[PDB]
RNA sequence: AGAGUGUAGCUUAAAAGCACCCAACUUACACUUAGGAGAUUCAAUUGACGCUCUGA
RNA sequence: UUAAUUUAUUAAUGCAAACACCUGCAUUAAAAAUUUCGGUUCGGAGCAGAACCCAACCUCCGAGCAGUACAUGCUAAGACUUCACCAGUCAAAGCGAACCUCAAUUGAUCCAAUAACUUGACGGAACAAGUUACCCUAGGGGCGCAAUCCUAUUCUAGAGUCCAUAUCAACAAUAGGGUUUACGACCUCUGUUGGAUCAGGACAUCCCGAUGGUGCAGCCGCUAUUAAAGGUUCGUUUGUUCAACGAUUAAAGUCCUACGUGAU
RNA sequence: CCGAGCCUGGUGAUAGCUGGUUGUCCAAGAUAGAAUCUUAGUUCAACUUUAAAUUUGCCCACAGAACCAAAUCCCCUUGUAAAUUUAACUGUUAGUCCAAAGAGGAACAGCUCUUUGGACACUAGGAAAAAACCUUGUAGAGAGAGUAAAAAAUUUAACA
RNA sequence: ACCCCUAUACCUUCUGAUGAAUUAACUAGAAAUAACUUUGCAAGGAGAGCCAAAGCUAAGACCCCCGAAACCAGACGA
């Protein structure tokens, strides 16, 4: 009977080891994740393929972002092994109304306070 | 087993009385006993004979038993009661609670119309008041109007033939018979039609059903062999006489040719009756027109099995329980395929250990029946 | 399924293995009070209630009652003339505070005017209402008196030496409920003397509207152990006279106990009518006590088998007639 | 037979609650009956059920003789109807400033 | 000599309720109605007066 | 067609109608005509002496009755509804009151009468055979040899308590039955009662053997145990395992074996 | 053409039986049960879909759900957008295969028969060929670019 | 031009095998009751009737083709 299964607590249990490898710290966490798709909506759970629906993720291979709410950590968590989040970081400040339009996304985490059209 | 039930050194040894017919309850019956021994108001629908009735009344017994003797004062009525819907149930059903109280203190008594109303609101059978009655729904009714009997008293309700009960004949003196609305609730039979179960919806609150053998149209029994009748009727009746030529074999090797003939009318019953016996054939009918003292005679008879050949009516398709049926003809074709299984199963009642010979005779009503018959 | 009783179920260990060796309710009255210790129970099953609701002194008494035995013999007995004078006074001396706690509780008096917190008044205190020159109307807790009869303002004792009497309808007439009209204020009494301590508020009259039931007014004397000041001098103003007890014994009698109150009932009389015309320069309210009209049931169609009312219910009344002259 | 209205369901006064031969059911507050041992609403509320004690009236001899049978600890119970009036009795209503 | 100690017979009563008995109706019992008899062992939380048990 | 049903039509009768002929009505046939041949009786006393019940083509009194009536008040919310109405019912608050005899004396539905009220002797579907190896349209699927069965069986692996060879037996293997399948188209268009026979098995033994008790002195018996090692006849009536008849016998016991045994 | 001559009318006879039934473009839209002289059909049954009228749904967290395993249902918030009554017609119901759960038969089988989840009778790339395995989903052109699934591995008998 | 690379003939029962040599011409949805939409009038509507407690009149839209063997009358055939 496939379902809807239940998974350990314990996928979500990091390691100070694994915190190391990976690049978080168990103090002062993202405050906003991102997501793609790199599984097929197909061959999954009908349930998962609405919840995949729920993430705004009818693209795939594109960007997408949310807030990584406990509730949103469990959503995530529910199409987790079709999807991948990123720790959508901003280096910078957040993006002001002055600053409105010049941003952008680089996928190591970067949010381009101003993208302009000259090198370093 | 039955010992998981807690049986009392009676009940116990009343079990034991029963080996080696009983040398452990039944699946149906494990299911239906200590379920019943909590006490949950239910409904089960298993094979008949199958020691259902003696699973209702073990937990029945072990219920009494937690009874104080007070409530068993004069002119009151019983808190244990039983219904049936055929006066010879209920007559099987007494003989058969009265075995049990023999090394028990339960009193058991039987009521149904036909019969001595004397006898039956007697100084020791209404007034005195008993811990177990089984009563047919017109004598109840009778004695209720006539405030010979009480429905405030009882404590224990078991509904035997209660699809039989929920006859629409059977509905309204079962629902004036409807009272403390707190006291346990059994019904058993052998299957449920939809349309009776919503019935006792009427009258439900959070009951339960236990349900033996396969969930679909449970029609064959594993341990029964059935024909289907690949002839006309006019000459079927000469292959009546034929089987019964066939059961002349049957009547030769002393394995016993005890034949239960279904037939659908009694006065039709009667001219079939009156053929077999100018055929010069054992036969003994019992019908709802044969007189009370005649059916009673018959009855016991049959349970002697002293008539090898028995036509019945309607109001004995179902319920029996019958040691040495070994020869069942359906010579009419019930009109229901729950009353055709349920004379099935009435041959062969002491469980899937007793074998016995099936055949039914297949008229042109009974034609539907064939896509029945698959 | 089967539900059972979630406490301890009735008549379970009294059975025993011996029935017969039970005492058995030989008397009903035995039954009747085992029944009635149940009851006080409050059980696990729910009721109605679940849904609606010294030695010297001691020696004393027996050489009394030593005494008035050896009076009797017996042949007094055999009807003794017991005077109600001497028994009152000897109960309002001794055990008068629990009946008038009682009593308060009954008359809602501490619940309305206090906001609850009930006390068993220690000083027993009665009113005496002139009424002519004799005999005096005497108000105890409860005891009622027409506005007719209570135009003038009434005496109290109470046989004790600062004191702050008031008096308060409950009722909340004219203005919101929730509220007490208030009817004289008297404060630093010395002693006895009710007249030696200043009167803030003068003495009106009852003013109970016509039809609107009976009106509860309470006279309270409190216990106060230093004088205190006050605020509203003789004024016929509704807004002035409006306050609650409570308020002002929470955050104004904070150095004051209650010692006696006296309950009384007031109805509409023509001495109220001719406060309302003369003092309050208003025109009575009368009050009409209406109960709820019916429902009228579901019209339908056609009347079917009932009689000819069913098609004469949700209109009005005795001469309406046909399409137009 | 059976209880017409379920408890907690608003019922107008006169109403068929519970009819019962034999008395199943049992009176609680305004809970009006007749000669044919049924339960019927005498208030217009909301219906409750109660297991109290039933003590007989004294008129009821044999019931009398019944409860003598019954032990001086043993305690009867009953399920009574009570109805709890939703509405009120009355309102006054000013009428009018003479 | 030591322990337990203490409201009439009984009370996780603080002077009450169950119990006692008398009558009348009872063959008798029971109920009821009329009755009355009934106890915190004494001195300043402490001591002894009274009893049971363990000894001699 | 003797399935069912008629009988339009004849032919007879008989009855009508008219004074041998015609018409009408019944019955009977002949002949027809219309339609079927499915699927996978009831009580009191005793028997029955002290809670029930209890039996007799048991012992005695009785019953199909008779007599005596028809607050069993009024008012009044709110409900049920004969699936309409009519007819019927339940019932709160108020006014006015309390606070059948018999001993049995009977019975049931159904069809009746009766407008009805009332009066009469534990479950109640509309019905029709057999053939088409001629049906009709339409739907569904000798000669050659031994590849196969084949047996005087070799090596003996191995079972067979041991022991390959008392017996069996596999792998491969000397080979060669014309009885079985085709290959080539070689001369061509689950049967049945007795009986006969043979009988096998059981004792629950008819007799015989050995005993115990006996209302066993003895002869004859009866009962009970043990004993299947043995037998338990011949004929007559009738095809009947039974039954009647005679001569018998120590006894003429019983059944089972497909109520044994017909691939004669 | 004799198994009941031939022909004309009646005769557009009749069976629920097969097959075929004509140009375009936008909006929505694929498998549950019960009866039936019935499974080659039809009717109660559900879904829809549309037209109108009326404001919360799907995903869930606590508590709770029985005596004779996965679990499942009612189920605050979260994110996201549709849900309840009234009506009309049609249309599926004889589904295939795969992973799990049972019953039968050899525990043969592209065999049967009920529950859960997919896709599938509908595009493209790859497994050699490809109704079912993996990726991928949804519109056009460009002679750019990133990416996904992606070709089988493999060998031995030393001893004091 | 072809040889270069991709490329399981079409229509259809199916769940994944019958027909069509090829042209050119013929050959196969019409019953409006209800409801809706759009017009005219309005407590009346309409060129006697029918219906109306917002309706009544006008129009619009749903309904194949091929294919049995049968049977009866009336002729005609040796
Ligand atoms: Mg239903
Ligand atoms: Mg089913
Ligand atoms: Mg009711
Ligand atoms: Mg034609
Ligand atoms: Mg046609
Ligand atoms: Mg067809
Ligand atoms: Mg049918
Ligand atoms: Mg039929
Ligand atoms: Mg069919
Ligand atoms: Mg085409
Ligand atoms: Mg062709
Ligand atoms: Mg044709």
């Amino acid at each position: 009977k496939f379902t809807r299964s239940r998974i350990p607590e314990k996928v979500f249990q990091a390691s100070p080891e694994d915190h190391e490898k990976y690049g978080g710290d168990p103090q002062n966490p993202h405050k906003l994740h991102i997501v793609t798709r790199i599984k097929s909506t197909r061959r999954r759970p009908y349930w998962e393929k609405d919840i995949i629906k729920m993430l705004g993720l009818e693209k795939a291979h594109t960007p997408q972002v949310h807030k990584n709410i406990p509730s949103v950590n469990a959503k995530l968590k529910v199409v987790k092994h079709l999807i991948r989040i990123k720790p959508l970081k901003l280096p910078q400040g957040l993006p002001a109304e002055e600053n409105m339009s010049n941003t952008c996304l680089k996928s190591t985490g970067e949010l381009v306070v101003q993208w302009h059209l000259k090198p370093v | 087993s039955f010992a998981d039930l807690g049986l009392e050194p009676r009940v116990l040894h009343a079990l034991q009385e029963a080996a080696p017919e009983v040398v452990q309850p039944t699946t149906v019956q494990s299911s239906t006993i200590p379920s019943l021994l909590r006490g949950r108001h239910v409904v089960c629908a298993a094979e008949t004979g199958s020691g259902k009735t003696l699973s209702y009344l073990l937990p029945l017994l072990q219920r009494l038993l937690g009874q104080p003797s007070l409530d068993s004062l004069p002119i009151p009525a019983p808190r244990g009661l039983v219904l049936v819907p055929s006066r010879e149930l209920a007559q099987q059903v007494r003989a058969v609670a009265q075995p049990l109280g023999r090394s028990l203190g339960l009193l058991v008594r039987d009521l149904e119309g036909g019969h001595g109303m004397r006898r039956i609101r007697l100084q020791l059978s209404r007034q005195p008041s008993a811990d177990v009655l089984v009563a047919t729904p017109g004598a109840l009714w009778k004695a209720l109007k006539s405030r010979l009997i009480s429905l405030e008293q009882l404590s224990f309700l078991v509904l035997d033939e209660a699809d039989t009960l929920l006859d629409e004949s059977f509905l309204e003196l079962v629902d004036y018979i409807l009272f403390n609305p707190k006291a346990q609730l059994v019904l058993v039979g052998a299957t449920f039609p939809e349309g009776v179960g919503q019935l006792l919806n009427k009258v439900a609150s959070p009951d339960a059903v236990t349900t033996i053998t396969s969930s679909k149209l449970h029609c064959i029994m594993p341990h029964v062999k059935q024909t289907f009748l690949r002839l006309k009727g006019a000459d079927k009746v000469a292959e009546l006489v034929h089987i019964l030529k066939h059961r002349d074999r049957a009547e030769r090797t002393g394995p016993s040719g005890t034949v239960l003939v279904f037939c659908n009318s009694s006065s039709t019953v009667n001219w079939l009756g009156y053929i077999l016996d100018d055929h010069k054939i054992q036969h003994l009918r019992l019908q709802g027109q044969m007189p009370a003292l005649m059916r009673v005679g018959i009855f016991q008879s049959f349970q002697k099995s002293s008539r090898d050949i028995l036509l019945c009516t309607d109001i004995a398709s179902r319920g029996l329980d019958s040691t040495g049926v070994e020869l069942v003809v359906n010579y009419d074709f019930p009109p229901t395929l729950q009353d055709y299984i349920h004379r099935a199963g009435r041959v062969g009642r002491v469980g899937s250990e007793v074998p016995g010979t099936v055949i039914s005779f297949v008229t042109h009503p009974w034609d539907v029946s064939l896509v029945q018959k698959i | 399924r089967r539900t059972p009783p979630l406490g301890p179920m009735p008549n379970s260990d009294i059975d025993l293995s011996n029935l017969e060796r039970l005492e058995k309710y030989r008397s009903f009255d035995r039954y009747r009070r085992r029944a009635e210790q149940e009851a006080q129970a409050p059980h696990w099953w729910r009721t109605y209630r679940e849904y609606f609701g010294r030695t010297q002194q001691l020696l004393e008494r027996k050489q009394a009652i030593q005494e008035l035995r050896a009076n009797v013999e017996e042949r007094a007995a055999r009807t003794a003339s017991v005077p109600l004078d001497a028994v009152r006074a000897e109960w309002e001396r001794t055990c008068g505070p629990y009946h008038k706690q009682r009593l308060a509780e009954y008359y809602g008096l501490y619940r309305d005017l206090f906001h609850g917190a009930t006390f068993v008044p220690r000083v027993p205190l009665h009113v005496a209402y002139a009424v002519g020159e004799d005999d005096l109307m005497p108000v105890y807790c409860g005891n009622e008196v027409t506005p007719t009869e209570a135009a003038q303002a009434p005496e109290v004792t109470y046989e004790a030496e600062l004191w702050t009497l008031l008096l308060t309808s409950l009722d909340g007439h004219l203005l919101e409920p929730d509220a007490e009209y208030l009817h004289w204020l008297l404060t630093n009494i010395p002693g006895n003397r009710v007249a030696e301590g200043q009167v803030t508020c003068p003495y009106l009259p009852p003013f109970p509207a016509r039809g609107s039931g009976i009106h509860r007014l309470a006279f309270l004397l409190f216990k106060q152990d230093q004088p205190i000041d006050f605020s509203p001098s003789p004024c016929y103003q509704l807004a002035q006279r409006t306050f609650r007890t409570f308020d002002f014994y929470k955050k104004h009698q904070e150095t004051m106990t209650p010692a006696g109150l006296s309950f009384f009932q007031c109805r509409w009389d023509d001495s109220v009518t001719y406060i309302f015309h003369q003092l309050l320069d208003m025109r009575e309210p009368v009050f009409e006590f209406v109960r709820p009209p019916p429902y009228h049931p579901k019209q339908k169609r056609f009347p079917h088998r009932q009689p000819l009312r069913y098609l004469d219910r949700y209109r009005d009344s005795h001469e309406p007639t046909y399409g137009i002259y | 037979q059976g209880i017409k209205k379920m408890e907690g369901h608003y019922v107008h006064a006169g109403n068929i609650i519970a009819t019962q031969r034999h008395f199943r059911w049992h009176p609680g507050a305004h809970v009006g009956v007749g000669k044919n041992k049924c339960l019927y609403a005498l208030e217009e509320g909301i219906v409750r059920y109660t297991k109290e004690v039933y003590v007989p009236h004294p008129r009821n001899t044999e019931a009398v003789d019944l409860i003598t049978r019954l032990p001086k600890g043993a305690v009867l119970y009953k399920t009574f109807v009570h109805v709890v009036p939703a509405k009120p009795e009355g309102t006054f209503k000013l009428v009018a400033m003479l």
